RNA sequence: AGGAGUGGAGCCUGCGGCUUAAUUUGACCAACACGGGAAACCUCACCCGGCCCGGACACGGACAGGAUUGACAGAUUGAUAGCUCUUUCUCGAUUCUGUGGGUGGUGGUGCAUGGCCGUUCUUAGUUGGUGGAGCGAUUUGUCUGGUUAAUUCCGAUAACGAACGAGACUCUGGCAUGCUAACUAGUUACGCGACCCCCGAGCGGUCGGCGUCCCCCAACUUCUUAGAGGGACAAGUGGCGUUCAGCCACCCGAGAUUGAGCAAUAACAGGUCUGUGAUGCCCUUAGAUGUCGGGGCUGCACGCGCGCUACACUGACUGGCUCAGCGUGUGCCUACCCUACGCCGGCAGGCGCGGGUAACCCGUUGAACCCCAUUCGUGAUGGGGAUCGGGGAUUGCAAUUAUUCCCCAUGAACGAGGAAUUCCCAGUAAGUGCGGGUCAUAAGCUUGCGUUGAUUAAGUCCCUGCCCUUUGUACACACCGCCCG
RNA sequence: GGUCAUAACCAUGUCUGGACGUGGCAAGGGUGGUAA
């Protein structure tokens, strides 16, 4: 594969999970549409990454 | 489309006219703070909006300069009368007008001055007027006869990717002296991004960022509000 | 690990050397089919002859029986250049003559320079603020470890918070029977009438099949077109990992990686004064380095580089069958395009008419290898087409040293390549054709495009080279260094 | 508690190369015009 997520993703991912904690599922598609609506995302492809990491954080935080 | 040219050739011919004009004007309006043009053909009229910083020096005595220039263009490209009409326009905020800022540096240099102080004077002005950052280079001779470079830099700058097309403007100017030639280059980075003009798009320089509003509370307890 | 070659042969083309009136000139991984440099004239810088002034402007002089311009004929001359001379009119103050002053130059200097480009360097590198450590040059931040393609992250920590490059971005490719809408795009449906054959059920009728004209105020938008959107996230599952960052396999399905563009700091005495009316200085300037005629840049005892075609039978030859894509085009510069169709000619070609400013016309671009059947027979053979004789066409003002094309004849080396060495991992290598660029005439070149389509790897630091740490140094012009008798 | 080996040869360099000097902050302006 290759590819480790950049700092722009991991930095903003933390903010977005913190303040809208109770607005996340554990599904990709729901968490995608939420990020588009609660905040500006300057691209679509960038959104699809940041959502997926926000999802991955939300799995562990309930443990 | 007789006697005119086919569609492939139609756009090329427009470009040649756009380009010749843009270098014609620059050799006789540089000191009057030239900054470009913006042509627009409209029904039965050409408008050539001669953008310059200081409209005072552009006008001359009884609109003389605008009259000379219009008579030239009317003959050169062989249009009949009542076609071409020039107009002037003053541009607000000169710290985003790289072309004019470069030509200001030119005359400051040709005024007889050192390079560091001149560059500094241009720098703070374009930064103060509102910019993300800015840069000046002057490469050529001074204090010897080997060439050198002196870079003066402040703020942010980009150099890679497609955002370069939006967020910077760039000018190049040759300036003469009695011994050799000096090359000027000016690069200035535009400040607008989300709010204002609106013009520039959202992607930030080289770390594309998300801006996130805040609110998330509840106060709920059982009640029915009957209306 | 392998594939195909180069180095051998012939030819094309660039470079050196040699010759020569001149064979103009830059360039020696990062020069050498490079200067988009395929030169008939032109180009043109070169060589040999001749002509021209288009020497502004200033000051003084000349001077209206006059400053001054041009020329018939003869001589002279490549020349019908009144160039020069003989001969003698015309023009009318624009000039001419002297001096001052310039002006032009593909003249020189890329080691006087701007601009642009190449390369170091395509790898992951780079810096300041405040604070800390040192008398200081400096250092820490910019890291023991894990991880990544990555100064990519996790984590640790006298540093903390940032910036540039990286990714992000843009363009391009692979996925939509969803959306938007189509006589310059199609399809379907009949209506068909017409042609056609029984071609199929049947009989030949009728029904159906095959395409074209006919088609519509028909129906539709799967196919073609181009816009907005959607889709892909390590998301899901199982392993593995500090259980972090991630990694491997698998499900789903189109696998997160289809290919480019853009690209940092610092540097080079790298290339370009022959792109520049960008430019310094120097040089030359009327017996001109600025124009015409004609010649050369192609001259050959050698040497070297990029390529092209071959050495056959997995072939050649002669008939027959059958499939594309990127483009381009007169109306532009001072003058020119792409071509259907009809006729004439073996061929090259000529001739008569017509369309196209272009999803409309050329062109449903009916291309090649491929495919099928004849002939040749392991033979320097019909493989190979070099060299060369004779003849016909086209472009141009002109084709001689043969511009290009065609016809018949002529029929060389070459029998798979020594020492060495290049390039390449999936629609990729290789085979194979087409369009653009240059272009009056002309690609063996270069740049794009389709078609046919493998083998071999899933690694390593052995060689060559590059990045990071530690260490040693008499090195810093940096080992292409320094230094001893 | 833990296991792993064999080093041939290899010399020299035509070279007349590097832009660094003093803390300036500092344009400062509006006749036309709908009304007038």
């Amino acid at each position: 594969m290759g590819r480790v997520r950049t700092k722009t993703v991991k930095k903003a991912a933390r903010v977005i999970i913190e303040k809208y904690y109770t607005r996340l599922g554990n599904d990709f598609h729901t968490n995608k549409r939420v990020c588009e609506e609660i905040a500006i995302i300057p691209s679509k492809k960038l959104r699809n990454k940041i959502a997926g990491y926000v999802t991955h954080l939300m799995k562990r935080i309930q443990r | 489309m007789a006697v005119q040219i086919s569609k492939k050739r139609k756009f090329v011919a427009d470009g040649i006219f756009k380009a010749e004009l843009n270098e014609f004007l620059t050799r006789e309006l540089a000191e009057d703070g030239y900054s470009g043009v913006e042509v627009r053909v409209t029904p039965t009229r050409t408008e050539i909006i001669i953008l310059a910083t200081r409209t005072q020096n552009v006008l001359g005595e009884k609109g003389r300069r605008i009259r000379e220039l219009t008579a030239v263009v009317q003959k050169r490209f062989g249009f009949p009368e009542g076609s071409v009409e020039l107009y002037a326009e003053k541009v607000a905020t000169r710290g985003l007008c790289a072309i004019a800022q470069a030509e200001s540096l030119r005359y400051k240099l040709l005024g007889g001055l050192a390079v560091r102080r001149a560059c500094y004077g241009v720098l703070r002005f374009i930064m103060e007027s509102g910019a993300k950052g800015c840069e000046v280079v002057v490469s050529g001779k001074l204090r010897g006869q080997r060439a050198k470079s002196m870079k003066f830099v402040d703020g942010l700058m980009i150099h890679s990717g497609d955002p370069v097309n939006y967020y910077v403007d760039t000018a190049v100017r040759h300036v003469l002296l009695r011994q050799g030639v000096l090359g000027i280059k000016v690069k200035i980075m535009l400040p607008w991004d989300p709010s204002g003009k609106i013009g520039p798009k959202k992607p930030l320089p080289d770390h594309v960022s998300i801006v996130e509003p805040k609110d998330e509370i509840l106060p709920t307890t059982p009640i029915s509000e009957q209306k």
